[PDB]
């Protein structure tokens, strides 16, 4: 089984920037190797035939190089939607084999989170369980901190997080907190708030509702 | 022109046998290209399985091997996947691909997920997130449904039947204490429209058979 070893694991690069992605293999694999695109929940897309050989389909920007040991992608100018993660595979010998991967984050201009609070459903209150959501909108970096207070009381243990996957157009991540608690123990308090800090805030924003 | 669509069981119990299929469409198997099986754990790199030739000829990845057999149903344009003595590793998306020559794959599947857990099938609820207050405001504000309590993933969420596609955020489940998957999927839209337009959160849970729709309204 040949080995393929792709550098870097993680990048980050500017906007409209030069992009360069190297895949070392185990033993020559002279003419034969393959770049493959895989954006989040989607397959894999081909971008490079053997060798440097264009798809019918992929823009200037993404090109190729290399033989024997070594292969390397270039992206010549870097856009939103080249945000994913690329892998390279060999077609010289069976097994067939493919990279570690290398994950590719655009570094867009700092950008303040929209925070938006929603108060569990009245249709949920009668399952016995409420569930409080905070949403963090679109903020670049990922990098956040959510503050749940009930009562201005500090919760902990009780808030679970989801973050999704950078955005194809605006390169901006989207967070959500949501707080889980029961019916008894919702309804024994009034006031729920949700803190966020951010680099984009210059103080941290609380947004809250009551009842 | 050609397309590939895997389809089989969303979940298996460990220690059992996983079994797939892929149907190809716009080219019969019988005539040319060689077909293959991937494999790719979640946040981890793909994995080559196997592939069945034209000929009916079949050959396998060495590792993970004893467990894996190729067929194919040729009447059916089809080829199948077998994996026995199965663990919670082989939780992973699977794809349908064609070797093309020079062993590079053009055309991929839309890929399947598959997950190894003891545990049964539910059963998502379908609650609705009520949108800002402010609707004098006349700026951007945000709605959702929130889905929960549903196991396995995945679940698909789409607004208005499809209408409405623009600044639709789906979060990624995250695994409650509960051993149950739970989301929330929202969208931005302008503050006056809220009167104006109707918003519907169109859910759907294929393990379970669930198609719950919502509306969200203040």
């Amino acid at each position: 089984e040949i080995v393929l070893t792709q550098s870097p694991d993680f990048q980050s690069v500017t906007p409209k920037e030069k992009v360069t992605i190297t895949c070392r293999a185990s033993q020559s694999i002279s003419d034969h190797l393959h770049w493959y695109q895989q954006k989040p929940d989607q397959s894999p897309k081909l971008l490079i035939k053997y060798a440097s050989h264009a798809i019918s389909g992929v823009p200037s920007r993404f090109s190729g190089s290399g033989s024997g040991t070594d292969f390397t992608l270039t992206i010549n100018s870097l856009e939103a939607e080249d945000a994913a993660t690329y892998y390279c595979q060999q077609g010289y010998d069976f097994p067939l084999t493919f990279g570690g991967g290398t994950k590719v984050e655009i570094k867009r201009t700092v950008a303040a989170p929209s925070v938006f609070i929603f108060p569990p459903s009245d249709e949920q209150l009668k399952s016995g369980t409420a569930s409080v959501v905070c949403l963090l909108n679109n903020f670049y970096p990922r990098e956040a901190k959510v503050q749940w207070k009930v009562d201005n009381a500090l919760q902990s243990g009780n808030s679970q997080e989801s973050v999704t996957e950078q955005d194809s157009k605006d390169s901006t991540y989207s967070l959500s907190s949501t707080l889980t608690l029961s019916k008894a123990d919702y309804e024994k308090h009034k006031v729920y708030a949700c803190e966020v800090t951010h680099q984009g805030l210059s103080s941290p924003v609380t947004k809250s509702f009551n009842r | 022109q050609v397309q590939l669509q895997e389809s089989g069981p969303g979940l298996v119990k460990p220690s059992d046998t996983l079994s797939l299929t892929c149907a190809v469409s716009g080219y019969p198997i019988r005539f040319g290209y060689s077909w293959h099986w991937i494999r790719q754990p979640p946040g981890k790199g793909l994995e080559w399985m196997g592939y069945i030739h034209y000929s009916g000829y079949t050959d396998f990845n060495p590792s993970l091997k004893t467990r894996i057999t190729i067929s194919r149903d040729t009447s059916k344009n089809q080829f199948s996947l077998k994996l026995s003595s199965v663990t919670a590793v082989d939780t992973a998306v699977y794809y349908c691909a064609r070797k093309d020559s020079g062993n590079y794959f053009p055309y991929w599947g839309q890929g399947t997920l598959v997950t190894v857990s003891s545990a049964s099938t539910k059963g998502p609820s379908v609650f609705p997130l009520a949108p800002s207050s402010k609707s004098t405001s006349g700026g951007t504000a945000a709605l959702g449904c929130l889905v929960k309590d549903y196991f396995p993933e995945p679940v698909t969420v789409s607004w208005n039947s499809g209408a409405l596609t623009s600044g639709v955020h789906t979060f990624p489940a995250v695994l409650q204490s509960s051993g149950l998957y739970s989301l929330s999927s929202v969208v931005t839209v302008p503050s006056s429209s809220l009167g104006t337009q109707t918003y519907i959160c169109n859910v759907n849970h294929k393990p379970s058979n669930t198609k719950v729709d919502k509306r969200v309204e203040p």
